[PDB]
């Protein structure tokens, strides 16, 4: 049972959102939706493919870089390499003035289709992903 | 001490080389040393004041490698709805660590980009 | 008198650096560097093509889509259109969850000349300007 | 009161219009109504919920067109060295103000994206 401006596949409710939000802004946001949505899921080949469609259909939608997923690392150090390249592991690190890619995005420029890790205090765009009711 | 064009530091070599190489290229290199070395490491505050001693006269301010690589791959990733996260697409992406050859902060970069580096192995 | 990194223009020096900053984080960075410059201004045709030509030619930058320049608006109300479409003036204004576009950028589709306003809070690679001592 | 299909609220007549238009395109057609009129303005933060109340039985949840365009134009825009802004090249861009169809939040959008619209007169 989708409502208008959410696009059914598959059970679930489907709704790019053009207002550009920061990776957590925008997953609150999608909460506060419906009966609760969140940043969608991408859970198979199909799935992949209707999101990508939904996007580049989405005409405010524009033009634009990055469309927020709801891909999150956990992370749970500040970089996620455990050990140097001489074997030895990582205790000290200056990740002073160094933002994290630890949010999951999908790009223009690959179709919307492959994953990009990118900062996620940027603010883009977003898809949610809803189950109703 | 140290080979002649090396710097000692708490038991470890340490040799600047002011040629751009990507990550690989760079720890490539390193490895290649009549003593089989790896890009720098940095394990105290003090290492990394040292190292960028080192740096400064011939190299500043060019980035330069340190050996951290793929710095955004292992990471616990999840989904916000908490789906399995079975399904996977990935670029085609890799990120490197750097820092400038003047300070201590680190520089997350494309691992093809062309820097400089410092190599270290144990005396 | 250049330092290396810096490219010499017209008695100035100008350095595109490839850190992803916020606006403000990009202007205090500049600020911090040699006897302190700032995000780039354009003043001229000439100049446009050389800061243009400059960013064009830095390899980590990349694929980049947005490079920040020293414009900022100051701006007073937090949108600029003074009135509304009837002639009467802008009192109350529900501003809030929304971002400003109050800070200038050059962009890669537009050959990194034509100015763009853009979120301030957006990180991105930065040009400065430095009068040399 | 206000003509048939028009709502008043403090002396002022409004009506929805569900139908993509860009804002010059939603503007135009509000000076085309037999009583000449402009896209809603706000004045009060009841307005604004009065209007929305209109908005949600048939319009929500679109973007609905406010009268507020050209909203990153006559900024106060300067250089951060101080240089005269003198010399100027700005794209070739618009942004006008929009609402969803069910809150009070404003929203920034190109002026040549496509939504709804209210049209407001003096009574
Ligand atoms: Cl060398
Ligand atoms: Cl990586
Ligand atoms: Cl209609
Ligand atoms: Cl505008
Ligand atoms: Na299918
Ligand atoms: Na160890
Ligand atoms: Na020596
Ligand atoms: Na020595
Ligand atoms: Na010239
Ligand atoms: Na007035
Ligand atoms: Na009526
Ligand atoms: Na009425």
């Amino acid at each position: 049972d989708c409502d208008f401006g959410w696009s059914p596949y598959d059970q679930h409710c489907y709704q790019a959102f053009n207002e550009q939000k920061t990776w957590d802004e925008a997953e609150k946001f999608c909460r506060a939706q419906e009966n609760g949505a969140h940043l969608a899921s991408i859970e198979s080949n199909g799935e992949a493919d209707f999101v990508s469609w939904l996007i580049s259909q989405k005409d405010e939608l524009a033009d634009e870089d990055y469309v927020w997923i709801g891909l999150r690392a956990q992370n749970k150090e500040q970089q996620c390499s455990s050990e140097w390249s001489d074997g030895s592991s990582v205790s000290y690190e200056n990740l002073i003035d160094l933002h994290t890619k630890k949010c999951g995005a999908l790009e223009k420029l690959t179709g919307f289709r492959k994953w990009v890790n990118y900062y996620c205090e940027q603010m883009h765009a977003f898809v949610c992903k809803l189950l109703p009711y | 001490d140290c080979p002649s064009g090396w710097s000692s530091y708490e038991g470890h070599c340490y040799k600047p080389f002011n040629e751009p190489k990507n990550w690989a290229d760079a720890e490539r290199f390193c490895k290649l040393q009549p003593k089989h070395s790896h890009l720098v490491s940095f394990q105290s505050a003090e290492e990394a004041d040292f190292v960028v001693k080192l740096t400064r006269p011939r190299l500043k301010a060019n980035l330069v490698w340190m050996g951290l690589s793929n710095i955004w791959h292992g990471c616990n990733w999840q989904w916000s709805d908490g789906a399995r996260l079975n399904y996977k697409d990935w670029q085609e992406q890799s990120e490197c660590l750097a820092f400038r050859g003047v300070h201590t902060e680190w520089l997350n970069m494309d691992c093809s980009s062309t820097c400089s580096f410092v190599c270290k192995f144990k005396a």
